RNA sequence: UAUAUUAAUAAUGUUAUGAAUAAUUAUUAAUAAUAAUAAACUAAGUGAACUGAAACAUCUAAGUAACUUAAGGAUAAGAAAUCAACAGAGAUAUUAUGAGUAUUGGUGAGAGAAAAUAAUAAAGGUCUAAUAAGUAUUAUGUGAAAAAAAUGUAAGAAAAUAGGAUAACAAAUUCUAAGACUAAAUACUAUUAAUAAGUAUAGUAAGUACCGUAAGGGAA
RNA sequence: UGCUGACAUGAGUAACGAAAAAAAGGUAUAAACCUUUUCACCUAAAACAUAAGGUUUAACUAUAAAAGUACGGCCCCUAAUUAAAUUAGAAUAUAAAUAUAUUUAAGAUGGGAUAAUCUAUAUUAAUAUUUAUCUUAAAAUAUAUAAUUAUAUUAUAUAUUAUAUAUUUAUAUAAUAUAAACUAAUAAAGAUCAGGAAAAUUAAUGUAUACCGUAAUGUAGACCGACUCAGGUAUGUAAGUAGAGAAUAUGAAGGUGAAUUAGAUAAUUAAAGGGAAGGAACUCGGCAAAGAUAGCUCAUAAGUUAGUCAAUAAAGAGUAAUAAGAACAAAGUUGUACAACUGUUUACUAAAAACACCGCACUUUGCAGAAACGAUAAGUUUAAGUAUAAGGUGUGAACUCUGCUCCAUGCUUAAUAUAUAAAUAAAAUUAUUUAACGAUAAUUUAAUUAAAUUUAGGUAAAUAGCAGCCUUAUUAUGAGGGUUAUAAUGUAGCGAAAUUCCUUGGCCU
RNA sequence: UAUAUAAUGAUAAUUCUAAUCUUAUACUUAAUUCUUAAGUAAUAUAUAAUAUAUAUAUAUAUUAUAUAUUAUAAGAGA
């Protein structure tokens, strides 16, 4: 069938997988946040 | 096999009971223990199971549960007793003679549902219900997958029958070398039958 | 090599090197020490210390004549060899040897005697005192007083009993 | 229940017939708390592949990139079991000559020192250790392209009447491993001053708008 | 086909994205906005009420109102699963990172008391997957004259009349009243595919009832698709008439009629209707189109694996239809090839003969196991299973059957047959050095010392293999026969095969 | 004849074990979830004595040294 609609929004999954805690509660996510801070990004995670 | 709602069974793993010991009627002196033992359903150690008895639910150790001969229609036979070595020789449904602890568990009689092997599932849905997903043959696969794969048309690729991970699937003894069975008198028929 | 923190490895770690073939092809390989689990009797602790050591360390125990001696050697080499665990075991052994060597007499009952008096005085003035804070206050007071009661004994923390 | 509680001046509405109150006491002493935690520099563990060799596997790239761990304003090194050669020097750390020389390599692509003489540098020499044993050494598998101290497995000494150093032996020299501290010259970063045959496309916005689910990319 | 920026040509061309609209008035302002009327369209939706999502897009800033009994969340409880958390010096393993097992905490898509005669949650006193609702019962009626069947009813849902009250609250109840669907609560009971986890009562006091969601959109212009995109998107109600039906026709209420309009309707293109005579003469091919003489009740053959499988058989009958006069369901037989069958596949050119399958064989593993995973280990799945179990391999239901061979590659079993690699307690001995002893670098021997290797079997439903040459019955032809090679020489069956080049092979229909 | 009694080794097999390995389950003084040092109430071990029959061994008051207020049970085993 047709393609293009790969993003199916759901706040629960959005926050659980790309939220701030989802990254601050691990080694790798903490590194992502730290790298984004160093680059100076305004928005670290959803 | 013969167990039906209504029958009475018992276990003598702990031993012969005081109820009979003090009563002296069924105690060892008249040796009613033989006929109290060799009756289907009850559980006894091999030490007090006579030779040649058909048994199931055999253990390995004096303190361990019944492990062998536990499926439907399965049984084993007591072939020998060695009190000095605290051991017994039992032949299992595989046809293998094996050492077992003489004070190991065993139940008299064959396991029920003898005809379980004559059943016939009629459709793939029945396997799916039971929890069996489809099996894909190696020859149908690609060479990156199972070694049998590849080849235009149906072809076995001159490859010795083997598993997807390169282990021969016809006659290749998998348990080989130093790590074999320490308690093993005689191997199973292995093509004799 | 965090496997070694749990045992007496004698300051020997893994070695990563190359495996050379006859064509002199190289392939990374690893050398492990010969770690063995063993229970050695300790006299000062009067019990078996069960740990993972190397055969070399075990042979050193055999030479030096005991796990106690091995742990309590003085050289900096040994201090380095004895890892975090060995260090703790050494502390236990030396503490036990010291407490066997010099016993306390070669005060708690008098603290108990003084406890109710202070408790009653605090109650009278409207305050309270429990055992924990009591011992905390009077932990480090060498000199006692006779403000109340009478000292009908001359133990004086010297030559107890006849 | 840190407006959280034994003690207190009196009590409403009641206390299985002078005290103890679910809305509480001007009060007084005792008892649990708060992770904003950068970068770069340094040390250590593991460590590629592209590539070069006009192919490729020894070799190279390279102990580099990357990941992981742990310190300090710096870290690391450091006062000879060192060099040297019969004459002598006298701790580390960078730089120039020595020198692309000795050395080394499918003796290919290629790699490559030390003595010694100068420059920068600080007061640069000191004791903290009962003077160092599964240690030196040996065999074996690895180990900075030349030059070598660590390293898995196992055998294993001596006391200055001794030990280390060289393919080996003799003679002679030189220094004392298995115990330690050490400014300065150095690296990174941030301020201040000076000079720019530097920048207005290396001249302040914005890591924003916007793109991707995300890591991430990224304007005028 | 350099990069960025500006501007051109195509060009005022193609397009303006399923669609019914018309007057009068607001307004001598209007195709596009608002109102009224007429007309249409969706109506088991284009309506109503919601979930998720989202630039609040809404009937808006003066804005979406909760103690709970149909209020959700919040909170208690847990599933799947997650966790720099958790465990005498020592939970286990591991180059680091980290990974295991156990605890604990978290985590719905789930469970959680009472309540319209309206209700009360807190503190102190003890520690039931899924599916179905009888042949037969009793009265009164239609019943026939003993039928027997024809049914509310062989079970529930409430309101009225009477027999009674404590100054009419709870009962004991005898009568009256249902046609077809559906609902939530019983009772009994059918197959095997055997059907979640978790948090315990009376008493005495007690309750001033916190926080958050609430608009509108939600088969969409208000979300995911680069667009106000004919795509994707979860629930319940979904008037009546008619029907077996949620099919099909209409449409009562409701909502709507669209960022394109007005003319004209050439060639030509798309979707659709009709067609004389003929009926596949088209084409690679009946591709496309056309063809239905009940939809209910009867009746329904040969084959067959006995299954109304074939079958929704074909043809046919009954029921008003006799010139016809809604939509929808229903689209004929037969031979062959392949595949037992239902199913799966190349999201976006292949749906099949390919995959799967139930069935059939071989093989490994005795459980401290085979198999897979684990910079590698602990450990995990296998399995809380045990040779009728689990893994691997080929074949692919069933009938009739499955012939010959271990040469080769492997597997497998024994041969007192047989190389060597590493590892040492000694010295029959050369070289170097040294005045010297001595210090450094070897070859033979030991009671010693593997797997492999090659010998001999077994193993083909293991991987695999299954030949040539020449005359006799005075003939094409060759029952017998003669010869070389081999492990053996293609058996039963089938045959110009989806296998046959020659090849439009010869013959029949 | 016309190479092992002995001394040793090789091979095969069986046995034992604190090599190794796998499964399961009250007080007294002294420095109020603690420790230590001396003695205890009861739960358990060896050899000497009670008293039994054959001419190598039973069952018990009480005492001699080391401990609990890792261990047991089972299995494999040089
Ligand atoms: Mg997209
Ligand atoms: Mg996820
Ligand atoms: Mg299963
Ligand atoms: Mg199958
Ligand atoms: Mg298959
Ligand atoms: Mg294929
Ligand atoms: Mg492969
Ligand atoms: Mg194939
Ligand atoms: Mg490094
Ligand atoms: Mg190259
Ligand atoms: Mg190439
Ligand atoms: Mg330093
Ligand atoms: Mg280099
Ligand atoms: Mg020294
Ligand atoms: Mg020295
Ligand atoms: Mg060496
Ligand atoms: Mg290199
Ligand atoms: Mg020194
Ligand atoms: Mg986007
Ligand atoms: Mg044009
Ligand atoms: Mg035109
Ligand atoms: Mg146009
Ligand atoms: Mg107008
Ligand atoms: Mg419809
Ligand atoms: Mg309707
Ligand atoms: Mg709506
Ligand atoms: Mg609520
Ligand atoms: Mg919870
Ligand atoms: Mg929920
Ligand atoms: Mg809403
Ligand atoms: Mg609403
Ligand atoms: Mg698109
Ligand atoms: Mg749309
Ligand atoms: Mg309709
Ligand atoms: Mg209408
Ligand atoms: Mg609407
Ligand atoms: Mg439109
Ligand atoms: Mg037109
Ligand atoms: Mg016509
Ligand atoms: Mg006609
Ligand atoms: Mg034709
Ligand atoms: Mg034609
Ligand atoms: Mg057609
Ligand atoms: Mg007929
Ligand atoms: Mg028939
Ligand atoms: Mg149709
Ligand atoms: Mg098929
Ligand atoms: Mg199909
Ligand atoms: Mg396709
Ligand atoms: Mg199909
Ligand atoms: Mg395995
Ligand atoms: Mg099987
Ligand atoms: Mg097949
Ligand atoms: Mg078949
Ligand atoms: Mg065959
Ligand atoms: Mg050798």
């Amino acid at each position: 069938k047709s393609r293009g609609n790969t993003y199916q929004p759901s706040t629960l999954k959005r926050k659980r997988t790309f939220g701030f805690l989802a990254r601050a509660k691990s080694k790798q996510g903490s590194k992502i946040l730290k790298r984004r801070k160093l680059k100076g990004r305004w928005f670290l995670s959803h | 096999d013969g167990l039906r709602p209504g029958d009475v069974v018992e276990s003598f793993r702990r031993g012969i009971p005081q109820t009979l010991l003090n009563e002296m009627g069924g105690k060892v002196d008249p040796a009613i223990l033989s006929v109290k033992t060799t009756q289907r359903g009850n559980c006894l150690p091999i030490s007090m199971i006579p030779i040649g008895t058909i048994i199931h639910n055999v253990g390995i150790t004096p303190v361990g549960p019944g492990k062998f001969c536990r499926s439907a229609g399965t049984y084993a036979r007591v072939l020998a007793k060695l009190p000095e070595k605290k051991k017994a020789i039992v032949r299992l449904q595989s046809g293998e003679h094996r050492y077992v602890s003489l004070e190991a568990v065993a139940t008299i009689g064959v396991v029920s549902n003898i005809d379980h092997q004559n059943r016939s599932l009629g459709k793939a849905g029945r396997s799916r219900w039971l929890g069996i997903r489809p099996t894909v043959r190696g020859v149908a696969m690609n060479k990156c997958d199972h070694p049998h794969g590849g080849g235009r048309g149906k072809s076995k690729s001159n490859k010795l029958s083997m598993s997807p991970w390169g282990q021969l699937a016809k006659g290749y003894k998998t348990r080989r070398g130093k790590n074999q069975n320490r308690m093993k008198v005689k191997d199973r028929p292995r093509g004799k039958d | 090599f965090k496997q070694s923190n749990k045992g007496l490895y004698g300051g020997s770690f893994v070695q990563f090197g190359n495996n050379i073939s006859e064509s002199k092809a190289k392939t990374r390989k690893k050398w492990l020490p010969n770690v063995v689990k063993k229970g050695l009797w300790s006299e000062t602790l009067n019990r078996k210390i069960s740990i993972k050591m190397t055969a070399k360390v075990l042979k050193t125990i055999s030479k030096e004549g005991g796990i106690d001696n091995y742990l309590t050697k003085e050289k900096s080499a040994r201090i380095k060899e004895l890892g975090p665990t060995g260090w703790k075991l050494r502390y236990r052994v030396l503490k036990r040897k010291d407490e066997i060597e010099n016993p306390p007499h070669k005060r708690r009952r008098l603290m108990s005697f003084l406890y109710p008096l202070e408790k009653l005085e605090y109650r009278s003035v409207g305050k309270d005192l429990n055992y924990k804070k009591f011992v905390e206050l009077f932990a480090d007071v060498p000199v006692k007083d006779i403000l109340a009661r009478l000292e009908d004994h001359k133990f004086d923390l010297s030559t107890i009993t006849v």
